């Protein structure tokens, strides 16, 4: 399994790490004039999770599966024990995480009804290599008042970083700065629109590479700015792959 | 999916020194000419995009008025490109008549220019950014261990550096030209050698040429397409201090480049 340890979490390193997920993820990718890479589709459930280690201060390790057709996590084990969100496809149980004593956590694996559930938001919630480290521990313990936070650390930090060089970028800032942050509206604003860009991208085939619907997205100076087509740079060199969203 | 099939959009095109594609005094005869004007709100900067691969604004069509190169693009009655392929679109922002291969062009950067359709030689002021937002991207430019490009030598040079936030010369303004543009100077331009005896990357004043004409690409490189070439940290050694231009190779890692924004 592909891994991220918190005792060996340089910069060069974790780009390592989020760029090995990436090339996962995208085997067999399709292709659009954009050239960034559509994730697989109508996956069979047998195929559809690819298993991620990361490991914190102790030495102590969790495998996440990531489903493979959306980038986002469906399901951990920690040592004997599995938890999944009842959002995931309904036959994950029987393929990953066999012989270990499985459970459903009470909330699906989007931001909303993790940050619903916990009470706390992205914008409130810390980044950085202690937060990785100890949303680890929270996880594999299964300490139910944080394993939501502990969700919205790692998703923004592994997951959202793949699909968004500007994230990773952010976390290597925060490695290189030994600073801690929050995302602002310029990565909230990729995390809400990485579904929406999909759509657009792909719908732009058939308009000489013009969306059906602008987007916006913030930048550091906390400025909107719309991308109506694939011609901004602020996308096509950020957005690392898109949700397939069009035959 | 009816998302998927958009039946239209309506954008403006800015290109060369940031200006916008504008139908002269919004005149609306078959012919009229189709010239470089500061951006805004005006009908006659607004462009339609639709599956025939048309371009319009005030209800016409953009359009080459010749076969050969140097003779204006204007809007003419749609209904006489019945039988046309119409407009293509590169990814770098090329826009070219698909059968005459022409494209719009830029000859000079001032307002009021007339726009040509002329043979791609993939130069700045042939390079146009399709999208309502049409202002200049401020960036800090991200590369090899993780340092930023920065301008030098009294914006003459430039190279990496340790990212720094507050500081002026790591900040980048990327045109609709595909020009990279010292944010503290934007009538300075990155550029590729003129020099043919070196390769390296300077900076020097924006001339709408092939050497300043860069493409951020999804693989994470810098292209100039005119050249075949991308932008490339010196024997993979930040610590020479030079930038240069490079077939694309996997070899190391001074090839990879990110956008922070
Ligand atoms: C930006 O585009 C505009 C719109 O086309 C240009 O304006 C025009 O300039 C043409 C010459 O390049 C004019 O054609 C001529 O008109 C006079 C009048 O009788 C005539 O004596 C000339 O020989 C020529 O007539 C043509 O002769 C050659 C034939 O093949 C052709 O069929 C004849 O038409 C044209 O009338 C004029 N139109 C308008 C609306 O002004 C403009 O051209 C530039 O400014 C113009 C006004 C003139 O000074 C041009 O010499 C000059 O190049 C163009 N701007 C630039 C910088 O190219
Ligand atoms: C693209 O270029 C071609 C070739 O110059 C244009 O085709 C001519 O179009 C005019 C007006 O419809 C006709 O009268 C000519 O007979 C055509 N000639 C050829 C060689 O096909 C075409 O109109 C241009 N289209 C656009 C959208 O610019
Ligand atoms: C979870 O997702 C389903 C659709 O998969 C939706 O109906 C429901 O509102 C969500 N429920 C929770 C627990 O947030
Ligand atoms: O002179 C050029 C100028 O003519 C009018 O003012 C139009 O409204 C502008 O868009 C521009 O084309």
């Amino acid at each position: 399994n592909l891994s991220l340890s918190q005792s060996n979490f340089s910069a060069d390193t974790y780009k390592s790490f989020i760029k090995n997920l990436r090339k996962q993820l995208t085997i067999g990718a399709s292709y659009g004039s954009a050239g960034i890479p559509i994730l697989k589709h109508s996956v069979p459930i047998c195929e559809r999770f690819l298993l991620v280690d990361l490991t914190n201060g102790d030495n102590e390790t969790i495998t996440l599966a990531i489903n493979v057709e959306d980038a986002g996590f469906a399901a951990y084990r920690a040592a004997d024990r599995s938890y999944f969100f009842q959002n995931a496809p309904p036959i994950a149980s029987y393929v990953i995480f066999t012989d270990t004593n499985q459970n459903i956590m009470n909330f699906n694996n989007t931001f909303e009804s993790i940050e619903i559930v916990g009470g706390t938001t992205r914008s409130e919630t810390p980044l950085g290599i202690m937060h990785f480290e100890a949303s680890i521990f929270h996880l594999f313990v299964h300490d139910e008042n944080y394993v939501p936070t502990s969700f919205l650390v790692l998703i923004q930090m592994v997951l959202e970083a793949a699909k968004f060089k500007f994230i990773e970028q952010k976390v290597i800032h925060s490695i290189m700065d030994m600073e801690d942050f929050t995302p602002g509206l310029a990565m909230l604003s990729l995390e809400e629109n990485w579904t929406q860009l999909s759509l657009q991208l792909q719908a732009s085939e058939s308009l000489n590479g013009v969306f059906g619907d602008s987007v916006s997205l913030y930048n550091s100076m906390d400025e909107p700015i719309g991308v109506d087509s694939m011609y901004y740079p602020i996308l096509t060199a950020n957005m690392a792959f898109q949700l397939y969203q069009c035959p | 999916n009816e998302q998927c099939s958009p039946q239209q959009r309506t954008t403006r095109i800015s290109g060369r020194d940031g200006l916008c594609v504008d139908v002269y005094g919004a005149l609306t005869a078959d012919g009229s000419r189709v010239i470089l004007y500061p951006c805004g709100q005006q009908q006659n900067q607004q462009w339609t995009f639709y599956p025939d691969n048309t371009i319009r604004s005030l209800g016409k069509c953009l359009a080459t008025s010749a076969l050969s190169s140097g003779s204006n693009v204007v809007i003419t009655n749609c209904d006489y490109l019945r039988y046309d392929d119409g407009w293509m679109v590169s990814s770098s922002g090329t826009m070219m008549n698909k059968s005459s291969h022409l494209v719009l062009t830029a000859n000079a950067a001032t307002s009021r220019t007339n726009l040509t359709g002329e043979n791609n030689v993939f130069a700045a002021k042939q390079a146009w950014r399709i999208g309502n937002y049409v202002e200049p991207i401020v960036t800090t430019i991200i590369g090899l261990r993780h340092m930023c490009l920065e301008a030098t030598d009294n914006d003459t040079n430039v190279w990496l550096e340790s990212c720094v936030k507050n500081k002026t010369k790591q900040y980048w303004a990327l045109y609709s030209d595909d020009t990279i543009r010292v944010n503290n100077n934007r009538n300075l331009c990155v550029s590729s050698s003129t020099d043919s005896s070196s390769k390296l990357i300077v900076i020097r004043r924006c001339d709408g040429s092939i050497n300043q004409r860069w493409v951020f690409t999804p693989q994470g490189t810098i292209s100039n397409p005119g050249y075949e070439a991308v932008m490339d940290v010196a024997q993979n050694d930040v610590y020479l201090k030079k930038i240069v231009l490079s077939s694309a190779t996997d070899k190391g890692n001074g090839q990879q480049w990110t956008v922070f924004y």
